[PDB]
RNA sequence: UUGACCUCAAAUCAGGUAGGAGUACCCGCUGAACUUAAGCAUAUCAAUAAGCGGAGGAAAAGAAACCAACCGGGAUUGCCUUAGUAACGGCGAGUGAAGCGGCAAAAGCUCAAAUUUGAAAUCUGGUACCUUCGGUGCCCGAGUUGUAAUUUGGAGAGGG
RNA sequence: GUUCUUUGUAAAGUGCCUUCGAAGAGUCGAGUUGUUUGGGAAUGCAGCUCUAAGUGGGUGGUAAAUUCCAUCUAAAGCUAA
RNA sequence: GAUGGGGAAGCUCCGUUUCAAAGGCCUGAUUUUAUGCAGGCCACCAUCGAAAGGGAAUCCGGUUAAGAUUCCGGAACCUGG
């Protein structure tokens, strides 16, 4: 069972923090019962629910920071794209498509014509 | 070592020659991929004939000067006599060689005539509009064969 | 420190050695009274700053909008010429009327040929103190040369 | 030694936890080929070399 | 002009105004939560017979504690989780790699009363 | 144009003006570090002929290297082989002092790219070079399509792979019958003419 | 006294970048000996193995300071051939390319050296806004010891 | 293919006459030494010494002097298959 | 055994206070106040290297299946504030 992320996403951060601390209290109360009982499979659901609550809290905070840094250069490095080191160091499309004005004049004057050959 | 009446052999296999052995197992697959590359290039340049027009030109040495063959590109003097600039000829599909010269009037006249027939045979499309599709041929060399005089 | 020691011992060495006359053709610079009055003359002919250039272009654009003069609403400029290749071309074309050469160009081989060229082409030259002075004359940091080529009446 | 470093004690703790026989329910799984702990170590027979 | 008087033959590097960092962007942009809080420093009690002899005789609770925790964190978290004032903490590292903490409570509180409140006896 | 005056004056190296100027500058360059940053090119005409432009992102370093042969680094001169390989003293390095100078400059500034180098001075002990370097992260070189080819990752350490002017000179890359051993790469040609080619239908 | 310039520094200054791995193939440096010569030292193995530096999906080379000697060809690369040839070699053992010819693929180019001189026309950065692989305005700065436009020898420039 | 912006009083090309036509230096080259090459009175590379010219320079596989001829344009740079 | 430097094609080598612009210390002053500006002092000049060298300070009694100068009871001491 456990908690559901889509219904966790509608709450505020204080309710999420309180739900997290009651989940941790429940996990401690199950861990003190695990030593007396032979098996206790209910611990795994509480563990995964704690993971779900932490994931929702982190994604809410990260989205708030993204909207704070929206529409400006120099956003933080973990928020900007990852792809690879070489693709990050590669030239952008604008810089790669930069051409001299002399070559631009030559390309406008003499572009590669489309032609066919029968008649 | 040396033995019965046999010719003296010179087999150069005293290095680690087995480290450099190229067996062309990929002849058939390389031919297939080569035809695939030709077809996709033709589809990419879908009206244009896949190769430029080459001049007729006289082969260099005394062993081969009896024959005539294809050159790299036309002389600037040849394209000026044909009546079009070198940049325009390069855009409409004529190979231009800036570094060969004309010392032979027969070769010059043959190349000028060859350019005249090419300009008569091609259709140049307008740069903006209708593009009246015209069912490409794939070999300007086959449509303009090199003829021995 | 070593940079202080190098910059002192370098000018020590440059007079310990017997300099060949193309150098110490310099270091007889202009005296301070005539230098002050020639900079007072040159200060009247100063190149235009960026802001007055910008309003000059707005006035030119408005004038070609209203009357369509061929960029000839503004009068003919009278400014000091600067820049090394520019003034060498002016001296070779005999257009320069008076040339000032800074005495402290730090490759000296940029300007050692300039007095001989001025003497051959007949242009009067003066070795003057201060590439910084020439730079603040032409609204730069360093100018290393200056030239009056055409003066008002 | 009695005066040991924490790295040595950590490796000793890991080897003490590894020192156990096979769990007996492993043999009941389908397509099980594991018969016994083949990586078992005893202090009299082989040394850790740490 | 006159030069500056120097009473020492040594030349030292002059003192320069050193500014503080004013970054254009944050370093990690989400500050991490508490790495080692009260629920992570106290894993579970040890309920072997040797440990259970201590809880009425010595008035000492025995807990299993994360290996990153020290005595200040153990004491603060026992005070926060169980609302009990503690006398002292003695820790050891067990031979299985875990950490065990003997927490001796003050005389006002009874560890036997607290252990079955927690849920083990 | 002052630059052709600077060139044709620079060819008179044993004229008294140039040997005085050389004599002062070689002392000034011994007094500095082995590798240090030059503020401006000493020969701006030579720099801009090799490709320098006076804009942001063009860097000049000055460098001196030790002259002479390369002593074979063997303990006490023992080579342990046939007498044809017993030479220690008169052996020569196959690359140039200009090449090892710009390679040390590139190792000093690995974030830059080596463009060219030129001789400035020498004495009995050292040879002095000035190295032109371009910053491939500066936006004035990311833009300006005449120079943004240096930002392509195939040009990392051209001076280490021998792709500069003196590198190609030392590798022997030139057209002609005098360069049959070294024309497309010496080891490439050696592999090409030491390969044994066998076809499916054996010729 | 004050304000510049040049040169050299310092900052947990604003923003970036390098290192290491992998390494079949690629670009260089460095560099043997076993072996063969029926011994062995030049030679050979081999401009190889080991060692070191540096890249990419390919790399390198590349648009002639070329090949030729002909009725001349025309960037580079690769295949077939030239050819086990010309040549080198205790002329011993052994080594050993290149031009032409046919084919695969084909593609060309740009800086420096010129006065814009009737107007540094050029560019990084910061800030504000926007449609954000960037654009516009403003402000410092770089730069005349030369950043833009114009030309690259096949040409081309200034006038008419 | 369909649509919006008119780029642009801008840019490019072509004919004839005239005056010109800037073209890379401790480099080219030479001696010597070492290495390398099929390269042989010396194929390339590198060290040291000497060190250019501008109808010039390089190459033209036997060294040198003299007279010609042919063919390119170095000492700066990019580029797919 | 780094750094500043100097060798080395380079992996790296030398050197440890050297041809270095090599730093921190207390009082405070100010009480937009933060810690700059008032001051003044000092020139070693990284760091690693001993469970037998140097070194702040704990003893007795009891207690466990297995721990104790470490736990319990009593009685002390040192360092920092
Ligand atoms: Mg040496």
């Amino acid at each position: 069972a456990g908690v559901k992320a889509y219904e966790l996403r509608t709450k505020s951060k204080e309710q999420l923090a309180s739900q997290l601390v009651d989940l941790k209290k429940e996990l401690a109360e199950l861990k003190v019962q695990k030593l007396s009982r032979p098996s206790l499979p209910k611990i795994k659901t509480v563990r995964k629910s704690i993971a779900c609550v932490l994931t929702v809290i982190n994604e809410q905070q990260r989205e708030a920071v993204r909207q704070l840094y929206k529409g400006k250069k120099y956003q933080p490095k973990d928020l900007r794209a990852k792809k690879t080191r070489a693709l990050r160091r590669a030239l952008t499309k604008f810089e790669a498509s930069q051409v001299t004005e002399k070559q631009r004049k030559k390309q406008i004057a003499f572009p590669q014509r489309k032609y066919a050959i029968k008649a | 070592a040396i033995s019965k009446n046999l010719p003296i052999l010179k087999n150069h296999f005293r290095k680690h020659w087995q480290e450099r052995v190229k067996v062309h197992f990929d002849q058939a697959g390389k031919k297939v991929s080569r035809r695939n590359a030709r077809a996709t290039r033709a589809a990419k340049i879908a009206p244009r004939p896949l190769d430029l027009l080459r001049p007729v030109v006289r082969a260099p040495t005394v062993k081969y000067n009896r024959k005539v063959r294809a050159g790299r590109g036309f002389t600037l003097a040849e394209v000026k006599a044909a009546g079009l600039t070198a940049a325009y000829a390069r855009t409409i599909g004529i190979a231009v060689d800036h570094r060969r010269q004309n010392r032979n009037q027969e070769i010059f006249d043959a190349n000028v005539q060859r350019l005249k027939e090419y300009q008569s045979k091609i259709i140049v499309f307008p740069r903006n509009g209708k593009a009246p599709e015209a069912e490409q041929v794939l070999s300007a060399a086959a449509t303009f064969p090199i003829a021995q005089p | 420190p070593e940079y202080v020691r190098v910059q002192r011992q370098k000018k020590i060495l440059s007079i310990r050695l017997k300099v060949p006359p193309t150098i110490a053709q310099f270091q007889y610079t202009l005296d301070r009274n005539t230098a002050a009055e020639t900079f007072k003359l040159f200060n009247k002919y100063r190149p235009e700053t960026a802001a007055e250039k910008k309003e000059r272009l707005t006035k030119e654009a408005a004038a070609v909008a209203e009357g369509k003069s061929k960029q000839d609403a503004s009068p003919k400029p009278y400014a000091v010429k600067y820049g090394l290749n520019h003034v060498v071309a002016l001296i070779e074309n005999k257009k320069a009327k008076l040339v000032l050469i800074a005495n402290d160009v730090d490759p000296i081989e940029l300007v050692v040929f300039l007095p001989a060229l001025c003497k051959k082409m007949g242009v009067p030259y003066a070795i003057v103190k201060g590439k910084a002075r020439l730079g603040t004359l032409v609204n730069q940091k360093t100018s290393a040369v200056a030239a009056l080529t055409e003066v008002r009446a | 030694a009695a005066q040991k470093s924490f790295r040595i004690k950590q490796k000793m703790a890991k080897a003490k936890k590894q020192n156990r026989p096979l769990p007996q329910w492993i043999r009941l799984r389908t397509n099980n080929t594991i018969r016994y702990n083949a990586k078992r170590r005893n202090w009299r027979r082989t040394k850790m070399n740490i | 002009k006159a030069l500056k008087v120097r009473t020492s033959a040594t030349f030292r590097l002059p003192k320069t105004l050193k500014l503080a960092r004013a970054p254009k962007y944050a370093s990690k942009a989400v500050p991490h939560y508490n790495r080692l809080d009260s629920y992570k420093v106290i894993e579970q009690p040890i309920t072997s017979e040797t440990a259970m002899k201590k809880v009425e005789d010595g008035n000492i609770l025995v807990f299993q504690v994360s290996m990153k925790a020290n005595k200040y964190q153990i004491k603060k978290a026992v005070k926060e989780l169980y609302e009990v004032d503690v006398l002292k903490v003695n820790t050891l590292v067990r031979p299985n790699g875990t950490k065990k903490a003997y927490v001796r409570l003050t005389a006002d509180y009874d560890a036997l009363d607290i252990a079955n409140r927690i849920g083990y006896i | 144009g002052a630059y052709k005056y600077l060139e044709e004056l620079q060819r008179k190296k044993q004229s008294d003006v140039l040997r005085f100027l050389q004599r002062v500058r070689v002392w000034e360059y011994r007094q500095k570090n082995v590798i240090h940053r030059a503020a401006r090119p000493t020969r701006p005409d030579k720099a801009r002929r090799l490709g320098y432009k006076a804009k942001q992102g063009f860097v000049i370093y000055r460098v001196r290297v030790r002259r002479g042969n390369r002593k074979r680094p063997v303990p006490k001169g023992a080579t342990y082989g046939k007498p044809t390989n017993q030479g220690v003293n008169e052996l020569k390095y196959q690359r140039s002092l200009r090449a090892t100078a710009e390679e040390r400059v590139g190792r000093r500034a690995a974030n830059l790219r080596v463009l060219n180098s030129y001789w400035v001075n020498q004495d009995s002990t050292y040879k002095y070079f000035e190295v032109i370097l371009v910053d491939p992260q500066h936006k004035a070189i990311r833009r300006d399509a005449r120079y943004n080819w240096i930002c392509d990752p195939v040009h990392k350490h051209r001076e280490a792979r021998g792709l500069t002017a003196t590198g190609k000179k030392s590798r022997g890359i030139n057209k002609g019958h005098k360069f049959n051993n070294t024309k497309a790469g010496r080891r490439k040609t050696w592999k090409r003419q030491n390969t044994l080619s066998l076809w499916r239908y054996r010729k």
